[PDB]
């Protein structure tokens, strides 16, 4: 459902606090450590035995950038989530063969990281505001999954 | 399974809301309430104002059933047996609920202590709330 | 994604010997056994303390008769199964809050009641037409959850 | 957790597969496969066709490891302990592919013995698959 304005002001002011190389590297890693499956996924990045070596792979870092500044595009384009994200999704279904309960699971670190950056900020009803966005771009991830 | 070293990390990130079960348990239902609304239809009693007395006196015995559970974390369904009894048998409640709140548990220690809740101390407290969860949806019917 | 001539003759042909009303009792009183929680979205039928209760109630024996009828209807909108069910998806969410991951449960339910009565038709390949069927089926009714 | 009840349940229907251990396991993992396709990611190697010889030498093997686990249905851990480090640790399988597997054993013996299957006994099979699935998830990492 559309955000209503108090909902887009709290995702567009924080959005502008966000520095996106950290928080992105930062979520990227998190998921690897907390849900090791996922790293099944990305068997062409190398040293993935333990935490070490993940906080430490540079190809994880980097891709923790890309990974949230695609994120970061949702916020340009709240009306239309869904058809901004669906090359992406076809993407993840074909080319990466993602099983879609996963993309769920990244959301919600990605909320765990903003909290821990920006702890003024993340008030009960910024929160609220985006974990619905969260909801929306994990749909729209497993939206062309056929 | 939570290995030895998993219990350190949960014993010790858990030291740190020692004195603070009330503020950081009405905080989480606070959360749980506001970002997953549905989760409301099991409160129908409950004032949903921000501090209010319910949700205070109800997040510090939610917070002090993890706090017992953390002490006797090697039987965790000796622990929480009477807890499993009431959510699945009497409330019958839907077990994706259980996942909303342990996400609102860990935002409320990301918020508090950011440094602590290191990528493998999350790892470990995302570990206890899944044992935790299940335990309680252990028993339906 | 559409079903094909293949998927379409499969489905069409195996709905057409199908008991709805024996079926659709049959389905919704397993659920309620196999998943006890969802007795709390039906607490207005009354006796749903065991099985045995379950299995000898009136309303829910009913009810499945209307579920699995509405279900039918999809086998006549292959084409167009989001925008048939998207009614029944606002009713689910607003008025009867029924948690959208319960959707799938019930459907691979139904798959388990239709291998039972008809065996020597549910092929592999039948099992897979209907695999889809379900999955498109659980998906237009959580669509509509905002 | 299984009651007497659902232990009694599981052997009796258990019994009826006991002499079609390679027919049932070879026709759930067909059924696997082709309802689920996104599961041949972790069988490259597979010939992919009915009756293969290597389909067939799988299903053998993934169902007499069920039936042992049958066997010791009070101590699942210990069962299926090996088997728990090969799925999480050396294979990584995404822990959704277990749901699609139980969901296909539940199909064969429906079709197969469609009348022993009824509702209890469906919710029995259905709590020895979880659990036999949790094991099995039981050692990511
Ligand atoms: C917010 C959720 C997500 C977003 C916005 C996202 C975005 C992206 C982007 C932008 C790429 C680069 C696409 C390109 O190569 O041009 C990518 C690649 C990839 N994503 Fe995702 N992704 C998300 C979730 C996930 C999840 C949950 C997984 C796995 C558990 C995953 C696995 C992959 C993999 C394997 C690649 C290919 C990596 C490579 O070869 O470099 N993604 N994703
Ligand atoms: C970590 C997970 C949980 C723990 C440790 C927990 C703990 C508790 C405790 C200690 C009580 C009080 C029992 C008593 O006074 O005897 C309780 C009651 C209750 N819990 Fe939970 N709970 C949890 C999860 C949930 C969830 C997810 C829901 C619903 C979404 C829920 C709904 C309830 C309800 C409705 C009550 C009745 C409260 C009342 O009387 O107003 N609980 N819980
Ligand atoms: C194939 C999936 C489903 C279909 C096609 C379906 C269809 C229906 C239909 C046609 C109705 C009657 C609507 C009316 O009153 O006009 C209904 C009502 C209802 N459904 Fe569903 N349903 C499905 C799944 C579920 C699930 C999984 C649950 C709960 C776990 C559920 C809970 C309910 C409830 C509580 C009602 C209201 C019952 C009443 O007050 O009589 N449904 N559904
Ligand atoms: C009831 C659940 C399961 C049981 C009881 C089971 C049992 C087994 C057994 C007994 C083996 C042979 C191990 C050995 O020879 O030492 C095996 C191997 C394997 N299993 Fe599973 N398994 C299950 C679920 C799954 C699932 C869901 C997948 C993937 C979707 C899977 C993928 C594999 C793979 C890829 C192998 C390697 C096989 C090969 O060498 O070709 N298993 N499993």
């Amino acid at each position: 459902a559309s955000f209503d304005a108090h909902e887009r002001k709290f995702i567009v002011d924080l959005w502008a606090k966000v520095d996106v190389a950290q928080c992105g590297a930062d979520a990227l890693s998190r998921m690897l450590i907390v849900y090791p499956w996922k790293r099944r996924y990305f068997e062409h990045f190398g040293k993935m035995c333990n935490a070490h070596d993940i906080l430490h792979n540079s190809k994880v870092q980097e891709h923790g950038k890309k990974v949230l500044a695609s994120f970061g595009e949702a916020v340009k384009h709240l009306d239309n989530i869904k058809g901004h994200f669906a090359n992406l999704s076809k993407l993840h279904c074909e080319k990466f063969h993602v099983d879609p309960e996963n993309f769920k699971l990244l959301g919600d670190i990605i909320i765990i990281v903003l909290a821990a950056h920006h702890p003024e900020d993340f008030s009960v009803e910024c929160h609220a505001a985006f974990q619905k966005l969260v909801r929306q771009v994990a749909a729209a991830l497993a939206a062309e999954y056929h | 399974v939570l290995s030895m070293e998993d219990k350190s990390n949960v014993k010790a990130i858990w030291g740190k809301a020692s004195g603070h079960l009330e503020e950081y348990g009405a905080e989480a239902l606070e959360r749980m309430f506001c970002a997953y609304p549905q989760t409301k239809i099991y409160f129908p009693h409950f004032d949903m104002s921000h501090n209010s007395a319910q949700i205070r006196a109800h997040g510090k015995k939610v917070f002090s059933a993890l706090h017992e559970a953390v002490n006797h974390i090697d039987d965790l369904p000796g622990a929480l047996c009477r807890l499993s009894e009431l959510h699945a048998h009497s409330l019958r409640v839907d077990p994706v609920n259980f996942k909303f709140l342990a996400h609102c548990v860990l935002v409320v220690f990301a918020i508090h202590h950011p440094s602590a809740l290191s990528p493998e101390i999350h790892a470990s407290l995302d570990k206890f709330l899944c044992a935790v969860s299940a335990v309680l949806t252990s028993k339906y019917r």
